[PDB]
RNA sequence: GUCUUGGAGGUAGAGCACUGAUUGGACUAGGGGCCCCUACCGGGUUACCGAAUUCAGUCAAACUCCGAAUGCCAAUGACUUAUCCUUGGGAGUCAGACUGCGAGUGAUAAGAUCCGUAGUCGAAAGGGAAACAGCCCAGACCGCCAGCUAAGGUCCCAAAGUAUACGUUAAGUGGAAAAGGAUGUGGAGUUGCUUAGACAACCAGGAUGUUGGCUUAGAAGCAGCCACCAUUUAAAGAGUGCG
RNA sequence: CUGGGGCGGUCGCCUCCUAAAAGGUAACGGAGGCGCCCAAAGGUUCCCUCAGAAUGGUUGGAAAUCAUUCGCAGAGUGUAA
RNA sequence: UUGGCACCUCGAUGUCGGCUCAUCGCAUCCUGGGGCUGUAGUCGGUCCCAAGGGUUGGGCUGUUCGCCCAUUAAAGCGGUA
C-alpha cells in the first residue's frame, strides 16, 4: 500500500507548525454543514485547516504519535484532523462554539485537543 | 445469407465429418470470435441469423468477419415420395463446420461488448460454443 | 412465471435454490421465475 | 503363416503445386454517380462497384506438388505347420439376416436398401445379456455326487466377499432424452481487494453553478442531441435507479 | 428391370467418381458420351514448338494479321472423361 | 395425421362411420385451489397443482370432421386392431 505511505509524509508539515487542534464530528455530513466549517475558514484563508475524514487511528493517528498526545482516548470515536499553520488562535478555536451546540450535527460530548495540557473546554 | 456462385457440380456427396479442422483454429484476423465445439452442418439462414443479430447488438461497432463459408449442397427428395429414384433436389446450401474452427471474428469491440454481442449469436448456431480471443508470441 | 432458463433481470432478483428448484426471487412481483 | 527385403497403387490425412469455390486488406485497367463542359475532345468528386496483381487466411467424390497405416504380388534365408495342383465320378446353393468397421441412397431416418471387410447365426448346443437365431465367452463322441478357469458376478431370490484400502454422488443418480439454466458439489489453477484494515451490516451525506449549449407548454436527474465539465470537497455520476 | 405393380425411365459399348493406396466391387447413385470420321487426321525421313499477356502499329476494332520479350505448358493431342 | 420400409398374417388378421358398453392417459372445457396481471368491483388473458365427477338435443351430408339452430357450470382432446 504505497498509497498508504504519501498521506502520511505530508500532513507532517502542518503538525510541525503547529499549537492547537479540535475535534470534529463525522455522522451527519451535510454538504451545507461542510460549507459552515469550510467556508468561514475560506473567510480567513484556504484549505491549511482540515477536515480530511481519512482519519482511522490504524491509517491516520500514526502519523501524530509525535505531536501533542492528548487525543488517543477518543480513538474509539469519531476524529478528523485540523490543524494549523497561520493565524494564532484568538477567533479560530471558536468555530464550533455556536453551530455545534443545537445545529450543523450535535454539540458531541467531545473531551477535547491540545489547548495547553488539558482535555475539556476548548475556549 | 450466402452462397457459392457457380459450383462444379450441383449434386454432392454428404462426407464425414470427425477430427480437428484443417485449419483456422485460431482467431488472427480481428480480436473476439466464437470457437465451435461439436461437429456439424451449418446452414446458409444460420450465418443470416448471425450476421444480423450481432449488429443488433453492435450499433456502433467494427466489421465483423465470417470465416466459414457454405458449399455444400444439402439435398433433399421431394416429400412423401418412395426411396431410390435419382438423387433429390439441392435443397439449398449447408457449410462445413469441423469442431475447433473458430467461427467469426469480431473486431473493433472492448471485452464487455463481445461477451453479448458473440453470445446471441451462438442461441442460432446449432453447436455449442466458447468464446476465444488471441494471443501473441509473436 | 415458470420457464426452464430461470434467471434474474434487474439487479434486485436474487437466486434462492429452494427444494432443489432455482427459483428467483425478488421485490417486483413480475420477476416471481421457477423452474418446476 | 510369421520375420527380413523388394516393390505396384494415389486412399485417410493433409495443402493450394494446378482445376474450381472463397474471407478480408492494399492495389486500382475499366465502369457508374455527380458536376464542368460533350455543340466534342476531355477533366475533377468518390468513404460507389470493381478486372488483373499482391499480403494474409478457408474448403473440395468427380483438386492433388505430397503421402501414411494395413492390404496384394513375389524372392531366399530360415521356424512351425498340413495343406495344395491336376484328373475323373458325384451332388447342393446361385432370395440370406444381424453386429462392428469403412461407403452410397435416405433426412449423415429406420430390426431400411445396396457393396467391401471381419465375426456369428444360418448348419451351434452350453453359460452370460431377466426372457432373446445374429451381441459377450465358448465349441456338445459318451459317463463322473472329479478339479481349474473365461464372459458375467460375490445382501435375499441365486453359487460365490455385508471383502480391503482411498475418495465422489443424495438423486433413487445408478434405474431413459438435448439446446439452455443455476451461490448444487469435489478437486486443480489464476487474480482483485485486503490489521498500511478488507466484504457485508449499521450512523453519514450528497454537490454549487446547472439543463450545463440547443429543445418539446414547461421536464431543472431519464423530452433528447451532446463539449456533458470547472468549484467546495472525505465526497458526489452536468446524476446509481425508482418515480 | 422396379423399393407391390402400372405410367415414367433404362436395357448394349467407352471414360470418370462412389471403390475402402493391387485388381475387381452394387443400387431407379453422381457426370459425360458411343453406333463414326481420316486417303489421309495412316507409315516413314527431317524440321519446328504452345496458350495467353504486355509494347506499338493499316481501314485495326475487347479481340483476325504483323514484329521483341515473357511464357514447364495454363495450348493442342478428330470426336469425351 | 399424410407418409417411408416391407419385418407377423394373401391354406383369409373384415376394411369407413353410427348404436351400445366403456376404461385409461392427461398435454384440462368445467368444477376445487393458487402466482402474476396491460387484475378498480364485474367478466377475463396467462402460467401452475388436481383425474374424483360431469362432460347435450337437433338440421345438413354415409360421413369422422365442419357450419349453423338453441341451451348450458361447460359441450375438452387422445389411445385402447
Amino acid at each position: 500500500a504505497i498509497e498508504t505511505k504519501k498521506v502520511v509524509v505530508e500532513e507532517i508539515a502542518s503538525k510541525l507548525k503547529e499549537s492547537k487542534s479540535t475535534i470534529i464530528v463525522d455522522y451527519r455530513g451535510l454538504n451545507v454543514s461542510e460549507v459552515t466549517e469550510l467556508r468561514k475558514q475560506l473567510r480567513e484563508a484556504n484549505v491549511e485547516f482540515k477536515v480530511y475524514k481519512n482519519t482511522m487511528t490504524r491509517r491516520a493517528v500514526e502519523q501524530a504519535e509525535l505531536n501533542g498526545l492528548n487525543d488517543f482516548l477518543t480513538g474509539p470515536n469519531a476524529i478528523a484532523f485540523s490543524t494549523e499553520d497561520v493565524v494564532a488562535p484568538a477567533k479560530v478555536l471558536n468555530d464550533f462554539a455556536k453551530n455545534h451546540e443545537a445545529l450543523e450535527i450535535k454539540a458531541g460530548v467531545i473531551e477535547g485537543k491540545v489547548s495547553t495540557v488539558e482535555e475539556v473546554k476548548a475556549l | 445469407m450466402l452462397l457459392p456462385k457457380r459450383v462444379k457440380y450441383r449434386r454432392e456427396h454428404r462426407g464425414k465429418m470427425r477430427g480437428r479442422a484443417k485449419g483456422g483454429t485460431e482467431v488472427h484476423f480481428g480480436e473476439f470470435g466464437i470457437q465451435a465445439l461439436e461437429a456439424s452442418w451449418i446452414t446458409n439462414r444460420q450465418i443470416e441469423a448471425a450476421r444480423i443479430a450481432m449488429t443488433r447488438y453492435m450499433k456502433r461497432g467494427g466489421k465483423v468477419w465470417i470465416k466459414i463459408f457454405p458449399s455444400k449442397p444439402y439435398t433433399a427428395k421431394p416429400l412423401e415420395v418412395r426411396m431410390g429414384s435419382g438423387k433429390g433436389a439441392p435443397e439449398g446450401w449447408v457449410a462445413v463446420v469441423k469442431p475447433g474452427k473458430v467461427l467469426f471474428e469480431i473486431s473493433g469491440v472492448s471485452e464487455e461488448v463481445a461477451r453479448e454481442a458473440l453470445r446471441l449469436a451462438s442461441h442460432k448456431l446449432p453447436i455449442k460454443t466458447k468464446f476465444v480471443k488471441r494471443e501473441e508470441i509473436g | 412465471k415458470v420457464r426452464p432458463s430461470v434467471k434474474p433481470i434487474c439487479e434486485k432478483c436474487k437466486v434462492i435454490r429452494r427444494k432443489g428448484k432455482v427459483m428467483v426471487i425478488c421485490e417486483n412481483p413480475k420477476h416471481k421465475q421457477k423452474q418446476g
